[PDB]
């Protein structure tokens, strides 16, 4: 928590739970590879449960769940993809995040269970569902909307 | 068992009681102070939002109970861009 | 009429391919070759290792009469 | 399972309910939430009356085109019977 | 836990059986119609169980079922608890 | 009468233990002589049952027609893993 609260960054702008839910990650030649899986289940739990900034952004745009559903192994460790799509959801994690690129985590689940695991954890919702058309349709949210709204627009 | 909504432009919505909890602010404001113990009735004004976007969201009321998690070929909702950015002032301030 | 009942449950993990037709074993486990789990376009999901040894023996679909290709 | 936007005036009621009913409750289900005599009421869907005994699937409305976030709308008129009078929902400020 | 008042008129005691680890099977279809008197019950688990435990097939098996049965038509004497 | 096809089921289901038995041996043995892999597939599958010798006949068989083995081109009795 002390080093959460401070809060590095990667130098790819990722934050330390967006290293913990990438599948890039390198892992060292010896004994870490037994051991030092990722995505890792219980690393992100504990992260999420330990006070990590959920909505945390890189310098690519996406979140943890943008991450966490483009891993090209879906069906392989499936429980820990369904570990840790039930944890980012019950703390944070909007599902419907949409980064810089205009991209959605749905449409950037690129698997069929992946995108009906955040289907099923998907929230019937406020303007975010109520937000995708003014954000697709450029309507001026330039002080035209309240500033907390205007973070919530950049996200949506 | 019905809660009566009063818009800013003369307009009246009465919709399900259960269907209009799913925001927090009208479960805030039907309950504690101005909670109007009729049991029936539990009007609530709304000097705000006009009259078509309160029918947006009393449309949107009964979509979230429909489709909270069912059905999984969920069809989408279609908002105008002409009542954009009109219900974006509107759900903050309803806590749907 | 009824104050008590209740039945026993089974559960799956939604999962629209139930097992790899190739070792007869589930998709969840690894390969008996070692993991990864390949597609086709006859949408069936059977294991890569599964499947490159396939091709070997033949590029034919083993449930439907199609010629595999990958995805 | 059909959904309904009943208008009188500024009032407007949601309704949702199965197709294979009888519109006497409907007439009876605002009367509950109006306090008003039961006998007054008069439906009017697109400008016409229909039997208080005829179901409202034969009514006109089906399922399939009033979906929530279109129902189908009807207008309800009280004895003075008298013409149903609405208040169509106000337009928003056009963009710029 | 829910907003309106869900009240089932049925008590339930759930064995939420895993995965094919069970030799227990259902190869026969068998498609017993579920009982308008419990299909609010199974309903309401379906919907709790698909909703706290998401991507999740709760097959439901009948075939070792098991329960308890009123008479009220003959005129409701003692219980009986025959199968489903 | 449902006893039995589980009787059926676990040799089905031990045919397929059979047969995963022998891709880990051949993975890393490469060739092995057909006498010494009779041995060599009951030893690791000692601990679980007892393999009969009919069973692995077959179990060798259905390997070769997958193809993960076949005889060696030296010596018939020799088999290759591919
Ligand atoms: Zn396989
Ligand atoms: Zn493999
Ligand atoms: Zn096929």
């Amino acid at each position: 928590y002390n080093l959460i609260h401070l809060d590095p960054r990667t130098r790819e702008g990722f934050t330390l739970l967006h290293l913990a839910v990438n599948s890039n990650t390198p892992v060292d030649d010896f004994h870490t590879n037994d051991v030092c899986s990722f995505p890792n289940a219980l690393v992100t739990k504990l992260l999420l449960d330990c006070g990590a900034e959920v909505n945390a952004v890189d310098n690519e745009g996406n979140s943890a769940l943008h991450i966490i559903v483009q891993y090209n192994r879906p069906i392989s460790d499936f429980l820990t993809l369904h570990s840790i799509i039930i944890s980012l959801v019950e703390a944070g994690a909007h599902t419907d995040m949409t980064n810089k690129q205009n991209k959605t985590p749905l449409d950037k689940s690129t698997t069929g269970v992946s995108e009906i695991l955040l289907k099923t954890q998907m929230k019937m919702s406020l303007k975010c569902l109520a937000a995708r058309a003014v954000r697709a349709n450029d309507i001026n949210y330039q002080d035209q909307i309240p500033r907390t709204l205007e973070e919530f627009v950049g996200f949506h | 068992m019905y809660v009566k909504l009063i818009s800013s432009d003369g307009h009246e919505f009465i919709v399900k009681r259960e269907h209009a909890l799913t925001s927090g602010t009208i479960k805030a404001m039907l309950s504690g102070p101005g909670q109007f113990a009729e049991n029936e009735t539990n009007e609530v004004n709304f000097r705000e939002i006009p009259s078509h976007v309160l029918s947006k969201v009393c449309m949107y009321f009964t979509y979230k109970v429909r489709y909270t998690n069912s059905s999984t070929e969920i069809p989408e909702f279609p908002i105008a861009p002409e009542i954009a950015l009109e219900l974006l002032m509107a759900a903050n301030f309803l806590d749907c | 009429e009824v104050k008590k009942w209740n039945a026993v449950a089974l559960w799956a993990w939604d999962i629209v391919v139930d097992n790899c037709a190739i070792c007869r074993n589930h998709i969840m486990d690894l390969c008996i070759e070692c993991c990864t789990v390949a597609w086709g376009v006859c949408n069936h999901a059977f294991h890569f290792h599964c499947i490159s040894r396939w091709l070997k023996t033949r590029q034919v679909c083993p449930l439907d009469n199609r010629e595999w290709e990958f995805q | 399972d059909v959904f309904l936007m009943i208008r009188r005036h500024k009032t407007t009621i949601f309704t949702d309910a199965k197709e294979s009913s009888t519109v006497f409750e409907l007439k009876r289900i605002v009367e509950g939430i109006l306090k008003r005599p039961p006998d007054e009421q008069r439906l009017y869907k697109d400008d016409q009356l229909l039997d208080d005994g005829k179901t409202l699937g034969e009514c006109g409305f089906t399922s399939q085109t009033a979906r929530p976030q279109a129902p189908a709308t009807v207008g309800l008129a009280f004895r003075a019977f008298e013409a149903l009078c609405i208040e169509p929902f106000s337009s928003p400020p056009e963009l710029p | 836990n829910q907003d309106t008042v869900i009240d089932l008129g049925i008590s339930f005691q759930i064995y939420v059986l895993q995965a094919g680890a069970w030799p227990l099977t259902q190869a026969p279809s068998s498609t017993f119609a579920i009982p308008q008197e419990l299909e609010k019950s199974v309903q309401m688990f379906e919907l709790f169980y698909s909703q706290h435990f998401s991507g999740r097939k709760l097959t439901w098996l009948h075939y070792l079922c098991t329960g308890e049965v009123k008479m009220n038509y003959l005129g409701k004497p003692y219980v009986a608890m025959v199968t489903t | 009468q449902e006893m039995e096809q589980t009787r059926s089921a676990v040799d089905e289901d031990r045919k397929m233990y059979l047969q995963a038995a022998i891709v880990r041996i051949m993975k890393a043995r490469k060739v092995l002589r057909h006498n010494a892999l009779i041995q060599e597939v009951i030893s690791q599958s000692r601990a679980r049952f007892n393999p009969s010798i009919s069973m692995i006949k077959k179990c060798i068989e259905v390997l070769i027609d997958k193809q993960y083995i076949e005889r060696s081109q030296a010596s018939a009795d020799e088999y290759s893993y591919v």
